[PDB]
C-alpha cells in the first residue's frame, strides 16, 4: 500500500537517529577512558618521584 | 416484395441481440471476478495496516 511506506520511512528515521546517538556516545566513552588512564599513569609516576625524593632525604 | 426485406431486417437484428447478450454477461462477470480479486488482496493489506499504523 502507501501508508506502509510512510511508516517504514519514519522507522528508518528513528533507527538512523538512534545509531548516530550510540556512535557518538561510544566515541566519547573511549576518549574519557583514555584520559583516565593517562591520569593514573601520571599519578603512579608521581609516586615514584616522591618515593625517590623521600629516599634521598 | 419489401415485406421479406423487413423480415430479413428483423431477423438479422435479432441474432445480434443474442450474440451480444453473451458478450455483455461474460464481460460483466469477468469485471466482477477482477473486483473480487482486488478486494481479496485489499483486505489482507487492510489487516496488515490495522496492525501497522502505530500498532
Amino acid at each position: 500500500m502507501d501508508a506502509i511506506k510512510k511508516k517504514m520511512q519514519m522507522l528508518k528515521l528513528d533507527k538512523e537517529n538512534a545509531l548516530d546517538r550510540a556512535e557518538q556516545a561510544e566515541a566519547d566513552k573511549k576518549a574519557a577512558e583514555d584520559r583516565s588512564k593517562q591520569l593514573e599513569d601520571e599519578l603512579v609516576s608521581l609516586q615514584k618521584k616522591l618515593k625517590g625524593t623521600e629516599d634521598e632525604l | 416484395d419489401k415485406l421479406k426485406e423487413a423480415e430479413t431486417r428483423a431477423e438479422f437484428a435479432e441474432r445480434s441481440v443474442t450474440k451480444l447478450e453473451k458478450s455483455i454477461d461474460d464481460l460483466e462477470d469477468e469485471l466482477y471476478a477482477q473486483k473480487l480479486k482486488y478486494k481479496a488482496i485489499s483486505e489482507e493489506l487492510d489487516h496488515a495496516l490495522n496492525d501497522m499504523t502505530s500498532i
